[PDB]
RNA sequence: GGCAUAGUUGC
DNA sequence: TCTGAATTTACGGGCGCAACTATGCCGGACG
DNA sequence: CGTCCGGTCTTCGCCCGTAAATTCAGA
């Protein structure tokens, strides 16, 4: 957003609504924010091989089959590991409690 | 360790409470332990107050009286 | 053209590559399964005849007789679909089958037997599956989720470091077959290989190898390659061959015919090798050190004192050398045991085991297998024999034995089903190569190896598990029984298959209760893959591997559509157009390309064969004739995506929506969607409610049709017509004269299947949407079921929302609702519960359902009726009385004088002790249906006398209706045929319609068609009455209740449950939120024309969960409720149909190249008010998965409305009336209401029953228990100050008999004091330790 | 014998009936499923229930409003007790069947007790001690238990279907222990660190953010304000918009003194929104933690130097305030979301 | 009113 | 031909909390 | 319907710790 009716331009700090609830800290961060509007990034195979082509499409423009077939690797990845990583910490915890 | 401090503590009550229950029960029976329950989960177990926040006036009066 | 039932709302599209196959029937997988179960197979592979020829015939162990199969066949089940639910008995056919039995006397190998006797024996009941791929077990519609477990065959892991902890690579090589015992090859750290057996104990490879009659040097000559040493005049000349010199370095100076080839020390070159190629060399001097590290290949023996004098597979040197030099072998045989290329793997393996011959191998596996039993070779024989060479106890399927031929590079595809020593040398062979390196293992995941086991094929196997019980018992009996006394019915005890038949379709974990309050819940629920079961992982063992996606899943399994939770990736969904292989395997439809035309015909390819291939994505632009227009076309070739010329192409993706699943592939604008919240998306879409009236979503995806009409809860006509008579209960159609079979005329008549409950508590309900006179068309829709509209599946319904923050009040994901969402009833949703009393025969005398009730006056007796059961129609309430029953199972007898001293108190207090049969608590509603169940010689009560004449006349009635129409129907066709012919009209009416059997008509087959339909008459009223006898035969019999009951009377309940804060509600992106206030219709944000917004969302639930699709979605909606709204206003005044068809037709036909191109110029200007009247609450909008319409399309279709192009309007707030600045998003996405509602998750609880071996409150809220304060709990109070509340919570509430009590009785005297006390559960864990020899007591202070 | 006691260590867990191994007396007192894990160190509890949760953010920071339904179920025994002590039952027959037909007077009797008796509430995965806390109940229609917005950071509780547990003390000693330990007043640090835990989260920093803040140009830019109040008087009539730079006279009370606020006037220039704001903040504290952006950071540090300055009802104060403005301006500000708001780089064509 | 299985919800 | 050490192999224990719905079960074989 | 005694086929995870059996490295 650039504003001026008073004479010469002068740049101001955006209103736009990703920006300020980004910037506000409220929701979102840079990571989001970036796989919004820019190229969502490197996505890596189960294996950790990061694909030679990553996702050139953010989400505005559509995902076709293979980049949202890489994402769903990613993001069944993290869910799983959500799923066993809390028993682990649970297991710490109560150790940790027992102990102290 | 966390694991080996916790099962090896004075009192078997808590490690037994803790993992390795037959381990722990073996090991206290065999050597006739003795438990003083002045801790929290052993108090937890028996059901009385506990001695961390306001029943730590009672335990020092337990402890006064004795 | 269109087939006039899209023709009443054509669904506008913006799909680009055009539809080449046609979405599949969605249940293809449960009922070509079953099919090929029930179905006579004359070649003897499908279903119960593989089984049975499989079992039978069976012999005795001595040849006395024979009992063999002849055939088998399905009953009539003996209750319809809709009376098994209802009576909650299996629906079921018996199985009865012909056996042949022959007696085979002294001398009769091939002689004529004495005689021959034959019977249709009954053995158990097979359970059928109904139309919708549903099993009905108990009364419960129960469906059996596809297994996916590994395919029998032989599978090479690795196990690459978590062993040993050195970087030793391991290779293993498991067998599994179909059936049997499974046989593990193993390496070791020192590269020693060995086998292990069900995953017993390890032992030494060789030990098979010897059981199996080989002699060590015969492994040595199988295993290795051989190199002869001759001893021709001195030094032990060699033969040696050049291509094996490639890899070491030279032990000496090699020379040949006089050339020194390569000196002393220095290695072995390529160049070397290719000199002594091209020289020729064979023979070649050697050193006496080369001798001294190789290893003889067979024994050998001597001349002089005929001994052994080197054992096979032991290391030569220079004493073994002299003495065989004296022996005369002249000529000696080496193994070659290249260290890089080719191990002494069998070699050290002969060497480490003890065993040396044959017995040896038997006894030590015998002892392995059965540990302690004393060995014998004769029982160790046997159980080898039976381990792997019996067809009985031992069985490769056909699929196993194809992939253990196709992982060994063997040609053919068929064999024998038991092993052979080939077989067992070849794994061991390929397992040895891949160790050396040559060759890679397979990967387990690779969806290649993975079966899917149908509810036929594990049907099948239970089925084959009984008859092997039965066969024992009949093989027992065949040997001491009299032969010609009895038929083949005391031969055969049904008792086995049908126990084991019932036990697993009733107790698997493959059958499971079935998630039915959506027919997406159901589609998505009987198109299920599920990885766990018999035969296959656990949720808690498998992990980290089996859970994610494997690049092979593409075009076969969903990744989107899975569950999250303790199985994600376990139970994962079969994608939309994959079929299942012969053998079992997932394949999935391609395009084949020959040459750079796009040929039109479609091949399946399995997960290894499209690996040799290279397929092209299915967004891949042509045109008209078809050519890839880009010269390099994205591809994927071997599980990597890559950028290919327009040449190498040799398949294209059918469709671009053949990478998710059914329930997925409904998500519109699902590629703008993470992938996480696309899954949560689809998890929750499975779960919506039916509201009272479905409202086709604004923007769907094209699939709601095909999955609304393939799942069996819409009325889809049989066969095209016009109906005749359609009320809210029933539908008639009359048959087109093309379409109507020869003979019987003949007009279906379809049964609407009003309120009932589902297996959610949810009512199915289906209701006509076609009026009188309309005509139908095959496949179409007369009627359609729970949250469905004109054929197309709605879920929920769509409402104006806006996403803007409002007040906090949808601060985390919390949703604000206007009242006027509430006024209008569009969330609501009918709830049906049902509700059992139980009157069993109990000591102390039975239980009775008299109204006549102690402790409660009339007032609480005034809906029941004479009969103690309430009316039906009733408008009960919370805490009322269903179905007053009062036990004469009551209380004591007299005891000093109990009875009298009541009697002088002034009260009768009696035997009558009052049980009830009360409404939970807190649940209204109103009872829509009792029926009651008695046992035969119980004299129904009263009202179960009337509910059966009720149901009598009711039955009567059905029948005569459907007598009657197709008698009109066959008198219409009669009538139509006597036009032509000597037609009779004037005077026809004069006879009546009945005396047609005396017309005169002339000489041709036309009276013959008449007297068949004379024929057809006759049979129709025959068997109506005999339908009708054996009907109310089936009304007036008894039930077979479970054991001891008296009757059941069950009471449904129809509760109407709105809305209310709390609620759960999502839309289709994965987007969720509990109602927090019913806001009034003033209060919300308005646009300046005044319409108030609906849903106030939440702006900040977008970016951080990247689910933008629901923003897309909002503005599609925005733009479709324009143009319905732009349709209304047009038709509110009316207008010319000209202008109207203009603007649809302008519509319609926006897009950038769409492929939908409907022609309004065909609708006669007629159906296109129709059209409109349909299309003014908004243009439905069909966006496929992965072709959606892209933003600059929505723009388009939001600029030819009069809303704005940017998708936001200006908002003034409800309250202040002032104006929202920085105008806000608003529009209609499709939002669904979730199965949890806040009054099904209320609950609380001040003192109840408690539980029994501890003291403790109950766990649940189906009984009224209380909260678990969890271990964490206790610890978040003591990190705190808090030790009284923690005391008082653990002591006195939980289960201190005493000082629960106390406290109840000083908080009733109002004074908020406690006794500690101890806790009874310490006791009960004092005594249980007491229990065992440990001494624990409690000092003395 | 041996399966009798620890069953399973030798040969095989002889089992029963449909093939699982029999429980034995050490399988019974040992594992999860023993009576250590299962009825000891943790006890199912009467005086409890359960339902979802919902914003309900008028409330105040120190009250939480709980369901009429679960307030009758979980209070019965105090309801009878008072029905007695009223003497309009003699015997707890009548009280019980009072209140189950639920009259008219029974509603006046749960009013009466509610009045000053905390109740517990706390999530299923109470992770840190702070994942169960006390609040005074309010009566609401309905069936769903109203959370205040602040403590779901501390719950870690968003509104999706989330499903909170009441507890109900007793005794004396038990709600004098969630009244001074355990209401969520006394709960502004966390444990872990030394960082308050009632940031406001998503929305109240949201309408901060949105309020102070400063444009090029925007209605009414330049004037002078007398002070915060003619500011929000402007805003509200519509003069000057909420965010434009102007000069406020503005009176920040500083502590530098022996315990004492000493005043001070002076002429700042910043926005109409901040001033708004610094209508709200209490006196001790300066005024230039509102001259900023007002991120969620800066936010959190404004918390923080509160507590650290004035005390703790100041701060809990302050709290209920800055969480009811936010709300009211993030209101006002209609900050919403297009899919034209997610611009495209139109310069990423030479990048790619 | 306890065990087993299946499914589901929040983390 | 013995004998202590380090290593390797075998085998015992652990794998979070809370909540809801449904079904099936005490066992199938002799008087 | 009423009483009354109990055993073929199944493995199939990962990590850690501690105790038992095997093997060095000598004397
Ligand atoms: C007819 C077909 C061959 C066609 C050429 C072969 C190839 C694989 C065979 C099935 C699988 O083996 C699994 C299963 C094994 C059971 O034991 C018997 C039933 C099953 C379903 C088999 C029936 C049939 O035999 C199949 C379909
Ligand atoms: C329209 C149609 C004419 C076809 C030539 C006639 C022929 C037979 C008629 C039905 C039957 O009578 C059974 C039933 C009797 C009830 O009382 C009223 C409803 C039913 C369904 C009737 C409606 C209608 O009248 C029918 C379909
Ligand atoms: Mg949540």
């Amino acid at each position: 957003t650039v504003i001026n009716r008073d004479g010469q331009e002068e740049k101001q700090v955006s209103f736009n609504s990703i920006y300020m609830m980004a910037d506000s800290g409220a929701r979102g961060s840079a990571a989001q924010i970036r796989q919004l509007a820019g190229m969502r990034g490197l996505m890596a195979k189960p294996d950790g091989s990061i694909i030679e082509t990553p996702i050139t499409a953010n989400f505005r423009e559509g995902l076709n089959v293979l980049q949202y077939f890489i994402s769903t690797h990613g993001a069944r990845k993290g869910l799983a590991d959500t799923a066993l990583k809390t028993a682990n910490s649970g297991y710490l915890t109560r150790r940790l409690v027992d102990v102290a | 360790g966390i694991t080996k401090a916790s099962l090896a503590t004075e009192s078997f009550i808590s490690a037994a409470s803790f993992q390795e229950t037959t381990r722990v029960l073996t090991e206290a029976a065999v050597a006739g332990k003795r438990d003083e329950l002045r801790g929290l989960k052993e108090n937890v177990i028996v059901g009385r107050l506990i001695p961390a926040g306001t029943g730590y006036a009672y335990h020092q009066d337990r402890m006064r009286r004795r | 053209v269109y087939s006039y039932t899209e023709k009443k709302r054509i669904r506008k599209d913006f799909g680009k590559r055009p539809q080449v196959l046609d979405v599949p029937y969605l249940l293809s997988i449960q009922l070509d399964s079953f099919q090929k179960f029930i179905e006579q197979d004359p070649e003897g592979q499908y279903g119960l005849e593989a089984a049975f020829r499989s079992v039978f015939p069976i012999q005795s162990y001595s040849g006395n007789s024979e009992l063999q199969y002849v055939s088998y066949r399905l009953g009539e089940p003996v209750f319809d679909v809709q009376e098994c639910q209802i009576r909650g008995v299996t629906y079921s056919a018996p199985l009865r089958v012909k056996l042949r039995l022959v007696i085979y006397e002294r001398e009769a190998p091939e002689g004529t037997v004495k005689d021959i006797k034959e019977q249709e024996v009954y053995m158990g009941e097979i359970p059928l599956m109904t139309d919708n791929g549903t099993f009905v077990i108990n009364g419960t519609e129960r469906v059996i989720v596809s297994q996916l477990h590994r395919s029998p065959g032989v599978f090479f892991d690795s196990d690459k470091g978590k062993t040993h902890s050195s970087g030793k690579v391991l290779y293993n090589a498991r067998i599994i077959p179909y059936r049997g015992s499974w046989l593990d090859f193993e390496f070791d750290p020192k590269d020693n290989l060995f086998v292990r057996i069900d995953r017993r104990r390890k032992l030494p490879a060789t030990i098979i190898l010897r059981a199996l009659n080989y002699t060590t040097e015969q492994i040595l000559d199988l295993f290795f390659e051989k190199v002869i040493f001759e001893i021709r005049d001195n030094k032990l000349q060699m033969e040696l061959v050049p291509e094996r010199l490639r890899g070491e370095t030279a032990s000496f100076d090699i020379e040949a015919n006089g050339k020194v080839y390569v000196e002393k020390g220095r290695r072995i070159t390529a160049r070397h090798i290719r000199q002594l190629e091209k020289d020729d060399v064979k023979l070649i001097e050697v050193p006496v050190e080369y001798i001294a590290g190789k290893v003889v290949a067979k024994d050998y023996i001597d001349e002089s004192t005929g001994e052994l004098i080197c054992a096979a597979n032991m290391e030569l040197s220079l004493d073994l050398l002299a003495k065989l030099s004296q022996s005369g072998h002249k000529r000696i045989e080496t193994l070659f045991t290249n260290d890089l290329d080719h191990g002494p793997y069998i070699s050290e393996t002969l060497r480490v085991d003890p065993t040396n011959d044959r017995l040896s191998a038997l006894v030590e596996i015998y002892r392995m297998m059965r540990p302690g039993e004393p060995p014998t070779r004769e029982a160790a024989e046997s159980l080898f024999e039976n381990l792997f060479f019996s067809e009985d106890r031992y069985d490769l399927s056909a699929v196993g034995r194809m992939k253990f031929n196709r992982s060994l590079l063997r040609e053919e595809i068929e064999g024998s089903g038991i092993l052979s020593k080939d077989d067992i040398i070849d794994v061991m062979k390929k397992l040895i190569d891949i160790r050396n390196g040559k060759g890679e293992v397979d990967d387990i995941d690779h969806l290649g190896n993975r079966r899917i086991r149908s509810v036929g094929e594990m049907a099948e196997n239970q089925f084959r598990v009984g008859l092997v019980r039965v066969e024992r018992a009949v093989k027992e009996r065949l040997s001491l029984g009299d032969l010609d006394t009895l038929m083949p019915q005391d031969m055969i005890n049904a008792k086995p298959i049908s126990a084991a038949v019932k036990e697993f379709f009733g107790s698997s974990q493959l059958s499971q209760f079935m998630d039915q309050n959506n027919p997406l819940s159901e589609i998505t629920h009987k198109r299920r893959i599920s990885a766990l079961g018999p035969g296959g992982l656990t949720r808690e063992r498998a992990g980290f591997e089996v859970r994610d996606v494997h690049p092979t899943h593409y075009g076969r399994v969903c990744p989107i559509e899975t569950p999250e939770g303790p199985n994600i990736g376990l139970i994962n969904s079969l994608s939309v157009y994959a079929q299942t292989n012969e053998y079992g395997f997932l394949e999935t439809p391609y395009r084949k390309v020959t040459d750079g035309v796009v040929t039109d015909e479609i091949h399946y390819l399995s997960a290894i064969e499209e690996g040799n291939y290279v397929i092209a994505q299915a967004n891949s632009n042509l045109d008209e004739e078809g050519h890839f227009v880009e010269d390099l076309v994205t591809c994927r070739s071997k599980g990597e995506s890559s950028l290919f010329s327009r040449d190498q192409v040799d398949y294209m993706d059918v469709s671009t929506q053949q990478v998710v699943s059914v329930g997925a592939s409904l998500i519109p604008f699902l590629e703008h969607d993470d992938a996480n919240r696309a899954l949560m998306g689809a998890n929750m879409q499975r779960q919506a409610v039916p509201t009272l009236r479905a409202d086709k979503p604004l923007v769907g995806t094209g699939m709601e049709r095909a999955v609304a009409v393939d799942s069996g809860v819409t009325a889809v006509a049989k066969r095209g017509g016009v109906v005749q008579y359609v009320d809210a209960s029933r539908i008639v159609i009359k048959v087109n004269e093309d379409e109507m079979y020869p003979g019987e005329a003949g007009i279906d008549i379809y049964n609407l299947t009003k309120y009932t409950r589902s297996n959610q508590n949810t009512c199915i309900n289906q209701m006509p949407c076609v009026s009188l006179g309309e005509p139908v068309e095959r496949g179409d829709v007369l009627a359609d079921g729970p949250s469905t509209d004109l054929g197309e599946l709605a879920l929920g319904q769509n409402m104006r929302v806006a996403f803007m923050p409002w007040n906090g009040y949808n601060f985390e994901d919390s949703i604000l609702v206007s009242e006027r969402v509430v006024q209008e009833d569009r969330f609501t949703t009918i709830h049906i519960q049902e509700l059992a009393c139980v009157s069993r025969d109990t000591k102390l005398g039975p239980e009775e359902i008299t109204a006549d009730i102690p402790n409660v006056g009339e007032a609480a007796l005034s809906k029941l009726d004479e009969s103690g059961i309430v009316y039906i129609g009733a408008e009960v309430t919370g805490g009322d009385i269903l179905v007053g029953k009062v036990t004469p199972k009551g209380e004591t007898q007299l005891t000093p004088e109990e009875k009298l001293l009541r009697a002088i108190f002034g009260e009768k207090a009696s035997d009558v002790k009052d049980s009830s049969l009360r409404v939970p608590n807190g649940v209204s509603g109103t009872v829509i249906d009792v029926q009651v169940f008695t046992r035969d010689g119980v004299e129904k009560d009263k009202r179960a006398l009337e509910i059966e004449e009720m149901q009598l006349k009711q039955a009567k009635k059905d029948l005569s209706e459907e007598l009657q129409i197709l008698e009109a129907g066959l008198f219409s066709r009669i009538r139509a045929v006597l036009v032509a012919g000597g037609v009779e009209a004037e005077k026809l009416d004069k006879l009546p319609r009945d005396r047609w059997l005396e017309l005169g008509l002339t000489d041709e087959e036309k009276q013959n068609q008449l007297e068949q339909l004379a024929e057809q008459y006759d049979e129709l009223k025959h068997e109506f009455e005999k339908k009708l006898e054996a009907k109310r035969r089936k009304i007036t019999q008894g039930d077979d209740l479970a054991p001891g009951v008296l009757k059941i009377v069950k009471v449904y309940l129809a509760v109407k449950r709105r809305i209310q804060p709390g609620d759960k509600m999502a839309g289709r992106h994965g987007n969720k939120g509990v109602i927090s206030k019913i806001n009034p219709i003033e209060d919300m944000p308005y646009d300046e024309n005044g319409t108030p917004v609906d849903i106030v969302l939440n702006p900040l639930g977008v970016p951080s969960r990247m689910n933008i699709g629901q923003i897309l979605e909002t503005h599609l909606g925005m733009a479709a409720k324009g143009i319905g709204d732009k349709i209304n206003a047009m038709l509110k005044q009316q207008q010319e149909v000209a202008k109207l068809r203009e603007f649809i037709q302008r519509a319609y036909d926006l897009g950038a190249d769409v492929r939908q191109k409907v022609d309004l110029s065909t609708f006669s200007d007629e159906e296109v008010m129709r059209l409109a009247e349909n299309l003014r609450k908004g243009m439905p909008i069909a966006t496929p998965v992965f072709d959606g319409a892209k933003e600059a399309e929505i723009k388009e279709l939001l600029k030819l409305g009069d809303l704005p192009t940017s998708g936001q309007i200006r908002l003034y707030d409800g309250r202040t009336g002032e104006q929202f600045e920085r105008p806000v998003t608003v529009g209609y996405m499709y939002m669904l209401k979730l199965n949890h509602l806040v009054d099904d998750k209320m609950h609380a609880r001040s003192t109840g029953s408690y539980s029994l071996v501890t003291q403790q409150p109950l766990g649940g809220k189906a009984q009224f228990g209380g909260q678990r304060f969890g271990e964490m709990e206790v610890w978040a109070l003591e990190a705190y100050g808090a030790a009284y509340t923690l005391q008082e919570m653990l002591t006195v509430k939980s289960d201190d008999v005493n000082g629960r009590t106390k406290m109840y009785k000083n908080i009733v005297d109002g004074n908020h004091q406690m006794e500690p006390g101890m806790p009874e559960s310490f006791n009960v864990l004092l005594k249980e330790i007491r229990s065992l020899g440990i001494n624990i007591e409690l000092e003395d202070e | 014998v041996d399966a009798l006691l620890d069953n399973g260590r030798r040969g095989r867990a002889i089992t029963g009936s449909n093939k699982r191994p029999l429980k034995s007396l050490a399988d019974m007192i040992k594992g999860k499923q023993g009576r250590f894990r299962q009825n000891l160190l943790g006890k199912r509890v009467d005086y409890s229930g359960r339902s979802v949760i919902t914003v309900g953010p008028y409330l105040r920071l120190h009250q939480c409003g709980l369901p009429k339904k679960m307030a009758l179920e979980l209070f019965k025994p105090f309801i009878y007790g008072k029905l007695e002590l009223r003497g309009l039952a003699t015997t707890i027959k009548a009280a019980k069947k009072m209140v189950e037909r639920e009259e008219a007077v029974v509603w006046d009797i749960l009013d009466e007790v509610i009045r000053e008796h905390p109740v517990l509430l706390n999530r299923a995965p109470t992770l840190h001690r702070l994942g169960i806390q006390a609040f005074e109940p309010v009566l609401i229609e309905g069936k769903a238990i109203q959370l205040h917005p602040l403590v779901c950071a501390a719950y870690n509780a968003d509104f999706d279907g989330d499903q909170m547990a009441v507890h109900v003390p007793l005794t004396l000693e038990a709600q004098l222990e969630a009244r001074a330990l355990m209401m969520s007043t006394n709960n502004i640090l966390s444990p872990a660190n030394g960082e308050p835990i009632i940031v406001p989260s998503q929305d109240v920093v949201l309408g901060l953010y949105y309020m102070t803040r400063d444009c090029v140009n925007a209605k009414g830019e330049g004037m002078v304000l007398t002070g915060p109040k003619e500011a929000e008087r402007l805003y509200r009539s519509g003069l000057a918009s909420l965010h434009a730079r102007v000069k406020v006279r503005i009176t920040e009370y500083e502590k530098d003194a022996n315990g004492e606020l000493v005043a001070k006037t002076s002429l700042k220039d910043t926005t109409v929104g901040r001033a708004i704001l610094w209508m709200i903040v209490p006196k001790g504290l300066p005024y230039s933690i509102v001259n900023q952006a007002l991120g969620k950071k800066a936010i959190s540090k404004m918390l923080n130097t509160c507590y650290r300055i004035l005390g703790l009802k100041p701060t809990v104060i302050f709290a209920d305030q800055i969480m009811y403005t936010g709300f009211a301006y993030a209101a006002r500000s209609g900050a919403s979301v297009g899919i034209d708001d997610m611009v495209i780089p139109e310069k990423k064509h030479e990048i790619i």
